[PDB]
């Protein structure tokens, strides 16, 4: 396939298989980023990078307002009244030590972590003279506690969601396409591993197509749904085994033209949507799968997954993809379908 | 082991018998070691 | 004499078996997730060992640390005061013993500091513990602080209690069959948008050789409008009616005794106070359903207001009833 | 007297007794369970009152123990210089009263540790009553926070405003019958993806002999593409046009005085503020049903912007009409 070696970037891929939007949005509109953006950040990090920015922030407030202490008890001449060792403090008393025993810069920080974490030993209290400290301690107290709060509202939010793990839904790697009581059929493999049921489950199948209209417009990447199938017509589903969900096409459908050797050049994508509420946790999720050309192993029929056991059925999931290649008609979606004289194409 | 994916049944031995030989022998013989480093305590112990 | 395997068990709760999957693993983080939803009796004590390990093991960091800088010494060898003046030196004042040690280590990872034991700025190690004792407390606070809030929070919700009669019946409405089960409720909120599904078990060959072993089709239920919401506050109905669409409609007589049939019904929404989505599952194999008793009258106008009486939930009554199929009783007039 | 029971009384309220099923069990976590959901005229005082007595009562816990050991007795005999208090033999450290002993009780408790209260490692039985309330203290103060939390994120959930109308008018519409109400909102708030459901409730005995006390039918409301969902804005007026099939087709035209019936009205939908659900309701007894009246137009531009006035929102005008039910409509075409 060198034509395909050189083609590896042509390629109709609306969604990557692992299920993201593989697009390319420009000449927008962006206003900025504005500062509340980065708070949100610090809800959504990982428990590494959250424990190293709580510690640090802890340590640079300590920090920060030990350095704003050291210098206050420097203007207020309190280093030196202790430095004077006439005696063991001479003149300490009267001179009114702004804050009582800070000595050094290791002392003030002590003094710092002391009143941040209200611990609070007592051996180094604020004292009735100098209104600047006390300025500077109600500033100290408010903004402790709003970083107090603020760390354990992140702390907090990053343990209320642990529920959420990750999301596993699982598809058929590959689609199918066969022959089904007496009509044509589309097919593909749905299972779940959680064992957690899916409430209100739905899902819906479209075809992405570039189309064009006898008006004369062309819609670039045109979607349409596709009915899917079920008994009384609804998109609803159980999940407790894995089944296979098939959206049969009579003519409504985007099936009517399809031939067999047309499938390579074939320019038509099949989405997978479906979506529910989680039960034990409260959450809707969406689950998105892409079936590309490449991917249709046309003619292929669906094995079996589900075996008696002792008393309780068993159930199997190495199997999902693999497929027996039962006979089928070939290129029957119009011939079978506009049927001929015979009425049986097939 | 409350909550997981994984086969719930309780059935494995993974790289067990180059582990076996190690544990199971190792520690009994530490246990044992133990003991008798409490002996060795006791007896001093009191003479002390 | 064992019962064939059944999907899903009277009392709810699917009993599958699926093997084989690929172990996706044991996720580092998995531990917490089940840390958050545990037995109140657990998590009022893995609080206690939680905090009280911290504590020993600081406390531990922490009397020997005393010892090295030379506090235990000059406390022990002379008087603390009487015959001599501090050393100075004591990383934490008058801190005596591995008692005393561990009893300091109280107020530092609870926030209590009562003083006696101060923290002078000679001995850096001392500080670097500090510093690390003070996090990791603050960090383990953090977290069980908001396990608690957690259990706190999720005390509103408790348990599905939708109650689904004992077995079904099958009798005559119209001139045609029908199927009922009796759906009900329990508390005082009712439920929002709550919806009913009734699905067919079966297997199912293929005139084209596939055959779908455990295969569900889902059939419509009765209403005037054809639309499956509802709205209870005394146990409903909810009839399905048997057609020449419907799957059953090859149901026998003789043939429900022995017969491979699952009708499991499930029941959709919301609970109005609590605002949480929920469903609930049950059955009715072909042991359960007893042909031609239809269900008892339960509303009753009393004097001042209306009553709904509960004592007869499941019982029945025989009724009059043709013993042949669906296909069989509109097979012919004259039929 | 002999007033026929509601099944859901005119002001918004479900009225059907609950009888005779058997008593599940009053189980502990109730108990947590109504403490949670509490308004704020108890909150604070259960807070208050668990706090002082959680106090009081390990403050008498130290008073105790600083009894039997004899603290007390030692502080007061040597009143003149007290040798330094025994070198501190007491096991709590200058506790001397009960007063005392209850500011010490509070300065740990609430975490402030004053010091002169200071706490030796004497005697051990002090420290085990120190750690015991700690982890007392922290697990009070973790309930009470994760309870004025929970009702920190419920401020939204208020209450329920959607106003109804206590006149059901059934005058003719576009060439057949209808029977319409008036729905309103009051908050700024639109009502996300909200739906109408209209019910009818009456006695009824099925053709093969079975009763039914009551029965729920469901009738359809008319919208052009049969569409359940609505966008209320404004006040709007539900009509639920009566064709050959309704149940309604048979009303006694002007001789509805004598009929056992009941309309009801459901109206779900989330609201786009909070996300919780809500659900509306009221019923329609017969005596509250006019006729041959239709509703009154309200919107009115005034300046060029639209006016919407509650003034006139549920009064009605008498304007001719026929009076025969639909029937006596559909025999014949000039019946
Ligand atoms: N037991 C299983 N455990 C995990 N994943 C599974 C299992 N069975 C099927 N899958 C998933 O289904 C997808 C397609 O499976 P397929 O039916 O192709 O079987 P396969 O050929 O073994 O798949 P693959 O080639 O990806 O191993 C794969 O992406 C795979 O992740
Ligand atoms: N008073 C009740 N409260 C709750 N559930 C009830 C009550 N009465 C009957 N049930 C339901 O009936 C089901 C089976 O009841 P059980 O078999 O214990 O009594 P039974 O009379 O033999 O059966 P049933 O009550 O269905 O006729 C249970 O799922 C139970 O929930
Ligand atoms: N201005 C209004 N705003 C909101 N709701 C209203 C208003 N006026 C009437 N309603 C609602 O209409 C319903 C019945 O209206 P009705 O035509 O009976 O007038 P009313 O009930 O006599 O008025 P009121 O309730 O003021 O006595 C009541 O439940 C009321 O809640
Ligand atoms: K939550």
């Amino acid at each position: 396939r060198k034509p395909r070696i050189r083609d590896r970037l042509p390629k109709a891929r609306f969604i990557a298989k692992s299920g993201a939007c593989n697009l390319a949005h420009k000449n927008i509109r962006e206003q900025g980023r504005f500062l509340q953006d980065i708070f949100t950040t610090l809800v959504d990090l990982k428990w590494r990078h959250t424990l190293v920015i709580f510690t640090m922030s802890f340590l640079c407030s300590w920090l920060l307002f030990a350095i704003m202490w050291w210098l206050v008890a420097f203007a207020h001449g309190d280093i030196y009244a202790y430095m004077e060792k006439g005696i063991t403090e001479k003149s300490g008393l009267e001179s009114a030590v702004c804050v009582t025993n800070v000595r050094s810069f290791t002392s003030a920080f002590l003094f710092s972590i002391e009143v941040q974490v209200t611990i609070g030993f007592g051996g180094r209290m604020m004292t009735e003279e100098c209104p600047l400290a006390i300025t500077v301690l109600i500033l100290q107290n408010i903004v402790g506690l709003i970083i107090n709060a603020v760390m354990l509202g992140c702390i907090f939010m990053k343990t209320a969601q642990a529920h959420r793990r990750a999301e596993t839904l699982i598809f058929s790697r590959h689609a199918v396409i066969a022959v089904r009581n007496g009509k044509l059929c589309f097919m593909f493999r749905v299972g779940d591993l959680r064992k957690s049921m899916i409430i209100s489950a739905s899902v819906r199948i479209q075809v992405v197509k570039k189309t064009t209209t006898p008006e004369g417009e062309v819609v670039p990447i045109h979607q349409q749904d596709i009915p899917v199938d079920n008994p009384i017509e609804s998109n609803n589903i159980f999940l407790v085994a894995p089944l296979i969900i098939c959206h049969v096409i009579d003519k409504r459908s985007p099936l009517y033209d399809i031939s067999a050797t047309d499938l390579v050049n074939q320019d038509l994508e099949v989405i997978v949507i479906l979506e529910g509420v989680v039960e034990t946790t409260g959450i809707t999720t969406q689950a998105r799968t892409s079936y590309i050309a490449e991917e249709i192993q046309w003619g292929h029929r669906f094995v079996s997954i589900v075996t008696e056991e002792e008393g309780v059925y068993s159930v199997d999931y190495s199997k999902f993809g693999n497929t027996v290649r039962v006979a089928a008609p070939r290129c029957s979606a119009r011939e079978l379908d506009e049927k001929p004289s015979i009425l049986i194409q097939t | 082991g409350s909550q997981s994916s994984k086969v719930q049944i309780h059935h494995n031995t993974w790289l067990h018998f180059p582990g076996h030989n190690l544990r199971w022998i190792l520690t009994f013989a530490l246990l044992f070691v133990h003991v008798c480093e409490i002996a060795e305590g006791i007896v001093s112990d009191s003479q002390r």
